[PDB]
């Protein structure tokens, strides 16, 4: 609706290159929107727990050890059962 | 390095913004999160382009993106 | 890490109509004695834009563990086409195979699920009221997608410091 909520991190061609580097050949015109919603949940949820580690170390900087577990709540996907 | 720093680091902000008031990343953590960023999409690609491909289409569609976040593991 | 893995998991009837059930089977290994319960849950996606229409197909839940390579089956009812928007009935979708220990979600298996008039006539001009009896379904079956997550398994043992 307003200028702070239309905020980007990534800009159409990086989605394009992205697209590409994961094998995508061709694009509805609507995944720019999609994929910059995506993204926006996902920093959401590792920038919350990043946070939260940050306050309980007495911290007011946010740091890379932080951000590495935070992102182990993910999971780890592949394919198979290996 | 798909992913451009200045405009990735500003959404990071406003977002932890929503978080706490005044608490910077420190350089590496920003990268941490860039490069976490590009290896996250870059997987979602790689499924939605799976989605489509099983769907007998060419072209991804935003369907393909929200399954591709069922198919990963969503939450 | 992890007392219970999976070790595999065979897709046994498929292709298959839409109202055929799902036959699956699921191996898994189990490290050591565990308090608690696991469970195996089968999800289908009835619509991507929201979990609302998300049908739970079948359940199995086990306890207590028995130590070593365990078997099990699912032929699971199928979804309900009433429950899903008629818009995306005939089209790809997913299903979740997923497994929690404690309550605590370890491991997920997704597949792609397409779906398919079986005429060539409906298959070009899909009638406004689907016909279900002229579904068939295609589980990707070569390329489950599987993802663990790393929870705690002994809450006497170990201690979460962030608990939810
Ligand atoms: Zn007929």
């Amino acid at each position: 609706k307003v200028l702070r909520d239309n905020i980007q991190g990534i800009t159409k061609p990086a989605i394009r290159r992205l697209a590409r580097r994961g094998g995508v050949k061709r694009i509805s015109g609507l995944i720019y929107e999609e994929t910059r919603g995506v993204l926006k949940v996902f920093l959401e949820n590792v920038i919350r727990d990043a946070v939260t580690y940050t306050e309980h170390a007495k911290r007011k900087t946010v740091t890379a050890m932080d951000v590495v577990y935070a992102l182990k709540r993910q999971g780890r996907t592949l394919y198979g059962f290996g | 390095a798909l992913i451009r720093k200045l405009p990735f680091q500003r959404l990071v902000r406003e977002i932890a913004q929503d978080f706490k008031t005044d608490l910077r990343f420190q350089s590496s953590a920003v990268m941490a999160l860039q490069e976490a960023s590009e290896a996250y999409l870059v997987a979602l690609f790689e499924d939605t382009n799976l989605c489509a491909i099983h769907a007998k289409r060419v072209t991804i569609m935003p369907k393909d993106i929200q399954l591709a976040r069922r198919i990963r593991g969503e939450r | 890490s992890s007392i219970v893995s999976l070790l595999g998991i065979k897709v046994l009837n498929n292709p298959a109509k839409f109202t055929d059930p799902y036959e699956f089977e699921i191996t898994f290994e189990c490290l050591e004695s565990l308090k608690h319960d696991l469970e195996w849950k089968l999800t289908y996606v009835g619509s991507s834009r929201s979990l609302d229409h998300d049908q739970e197909l079948d359940s199995i839940l086990v306890g207590p563990v028995p130590v070593g390579v365990n078997k099990f089956v699912f032929s699971a009812d199928p979804p309900s086409a009433e429950l899903i928007p008629a818009s995306e009935l005939v089209s790809v979708t997913v299903i979740l195979l997923s497994c929690s220990y404690d309550g605590r979600e370890f491991v997920r298996v997704g597949y792609y699920v397409n779906n398919e008039y079986d005429e060539e006539e409906l298959r070009e001009n899909p009638p406004a009221k689907v016909q279900v009896d002229h579904i068939v379904r295609n589980i990707l079956a070569e390329k489950p997608r599987v993802t663990r997550f790393n929870i705690v398994w002994d809450n006497e043992n170990e201690g979460d410091l962030y608990p939810p």
